[PDB]
């Protein structure tokens, strides 16, 4: 009535109930889900937390390295970009009919990560042998904290609903093995893995450590000059992310011909067409890593696209595609009021002060972003 | 030639400050401060929240501002006056119909006065939209003070708002 730009949705200020977001067989409802979500609105507390538990205990249930077949739909970084996550669905397919598998960074940089997390989980449940999830660096408490998902948490929910994201996050597997040909994984390789079953032979079950295997899958890169190093060395120190490794094109060569497969996919890096393709195996004519990477125009300033990958009769297409409109929040998800204030306080009192004186580009954003991209003190 | 009354910290002398500054700002000598004699200051156009503060402070609401309404008005900020006062100095900058609530037209038109063009409108109501359903904490869809309150008593901007007369 009182409202200015009346074309704008108001979102519901109605929160969900176990009811309307479960059936009678116990099965998420994702239309009326995915439907509240797109206008902002939100859960009782109590249905958010036992969605993300419910979908927890069944990922406590999968092994480390997941085995997957083909055909299958597989998909980068999303970083809380909810409404691109959208569009996603609708250009890999419908989960009622497809096989996703999700190579983590579900949270943070986006301020719609919780919305991705409740979605995603949603999902599981409801198919649990047809999506799959896998775990990114910032599936952790550490990144969380220093980023917005812990805050993000706060506002719209609870600290409450945080911590059982932690403790869902330490149930998400490691590592996909795909169609037998394809190791998936976040961010890549460890000087501690020679094999998959050295895979296989992990506590998955903890917040990663600052060294170690674990942490090298969720936070490896490739070489900048990848497949055309200087050296035949394998792992040298990453000095991008401040932990982990860089690995180059032998060291990716060795391992995939020591366990019989075929090439490497990996997120975890930011891609201008929203994908990279790496130097094709001499043996194979394939090449030996992919990059994949799904949040379009990431921080709404890199205007670059995302992609995913869709492997089926044999043919690992890439599908691109570009942003999509989304509402708009205040840094750390500050109130108006808490934003507007202090610059109140200052205008006043200047103003007051005065009247008692009269009587005496993505290569451009990815330069801007090398510190986030490292890991927090 | 009555005598006047008023409500304020300050005593004789502060005031009688007060009205030689009040007599120096009033030009054409009405006995009471138009607008055009405030946006005389130079520093005072380069200033989006003027015209809230003098509205604000136009207690009787006839568009200018006589010296009780000057004096009361100033009072709000000095340094005897305490937190609440200052504080519900500031919901009046939001609260434009000083019906007693800060309504959504309200909040964005204010906000708006202040951000401009770093803004396209509709992000603007977005944000105008969420802080309100974070705040109302009765459902009515606008603010009450004790719910503003609620938001910013951990800020203690108010002590920031202080002048020596
Ligand atoms: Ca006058
Ligand atoms: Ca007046
Ligand atoms: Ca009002
Ligand atoms: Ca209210
Ligand atoms: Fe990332
Ligand atoms: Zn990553």
């Amino acid at each position: 009535t009182d409202r200015v730009v009346k074309a704008v949705p108001f979102p519901p200020s109605h929160r969900l109930t176990a009811k309307e977001v479960f059936d009678n067989d116990g099965k998420p409802r994702v239309d009326i889900l995915k439907a509240h979500l797109m206008k902002e609105g939100r859960l009782e507390e109590s249905v958010a937390l036992r969605i993300i538990t419910e979908g927890a205990s069944i990922l406590r249930q999968e092994k480390n390295l997941l085995d997957i077949d083909a055909p299958v739909t597989v998909c980068g970084d999303i970083h809380g970009q909810f409404f691109d996550l959208m569009k996603l669905f609708e250009v890999g397919g419908s989960p009622a009919n497809t096989r996703y598998l999700f190579l983590g960074d579900y949270v943070d940089r986006g301020y719609f990560s919780i919305e991705c997390v409740l979605y995603l989980w949603a999902l599981k449940i409801l198919y649990p042998k047809t999506l799959f999830l896998l775990r990114g660096n910032h599936e952790c408490r550490h990144l969380t904290e220093y980023f917005t998902f812990k805050q993000e948490c706060k506002i719209k929910y609870s600290e409450r609903v945080y911590d059982a994201c932690m403790d869902a996050f330490d149930c998400l597997p490691l590592a996909a093995l795909m169609n037998q040909q394809f190791l998936c994984v976040h961010g890549g390789l460890s000087p501690e893995i020679n094999t998959l079953d050295d895979i296989r032979k992990l506590d998955r079950f903890k917040e990663p450590p600052a060294y170690g295997p674990m942490c090298d899958i969720l936070w490896s890169d490739p070489l900048e000059d990848f497949g055309n190093e200087k050296t035949q060395e394998h792992f040298t120190h990453n000095t991008v992310r401040g932990c982990s490794y860089f690995y180059s094109y032998p060291a990716v060569c060795d391992f995939l011909q020591h366990n019989n497969l075929l090439s490497i996919l990996r997120a975890h890096e930011a891609q201008d067409a929203g994908y990279r393709m790496y130097r094709k195996s001499q043996t194979t004519g394939f090449p030996s890593l992919i990059t994949i990477f799904s949040a379009p125009n990431y921080l709404d300033v890199y205007n670059n696209k995302a992609a995913v990958l869709k492997y089926e009769n044999n043919v690992m297409n890439i599908r691109q595609f570009n942003c999509s409109p989304h509402p708009y929040w205040l840094p750390n998800f500050m109130d108006v009021f808490t934003w507007s204030l202090p610059f109140v306080g200052e205008k006043v009192t200047e103003m007051l002060v005065n009247v008692l004186n009269i009587c005496s580009s993505f290569e451009e954003a990815k330069g801007l972003d090398r510190i986030n991209e490292r890991m927090p003190p | 030639s009555y005598p006047l009354e008023m409500c304020s910290h300050f005593d004789a002398d502060e005031i009688k400050r007060l009205g030689k500054r009040f007599k120096k700002l009033d030009l054409d000598n009405s006995g009471s401060l138009s607008v055009e004699e405030f946006m005389s200051l130079p520093e005072l156009q380069q200033n989006p929240l003027v015209q809230r503060v003098i509205d604000i402070f136009d207690t009787d609401g006839n568009g200018e501002v006589d010296f009780k309404e000057f004096i009361e008005g100033v009072s709000q900020f000095s340094v005897k006056g305490d937190k609440e006062q200052k504080l519900r100095f500031a919901f009046r900058i939001y609260d434009m119909d000083k019906d007693g609530y800060i309504s959504n037209g309200e909040l964005f038109q204010v906000l708006k006065m202040m951000v401009g063009n770093n803004l396209k409108d509709t992000q603007l109501q977005q944000i105008v939209d969420k802080t309100i359903i974070n705040a109302d904490k009765d459902g009515d869809g606008r603010i009450s003070f004790e719910e503003f309150c609620a938001v910013v008593g951990g800020l203690d901007i108010h002590k920031k708002m202080v002048v020596d007369v």
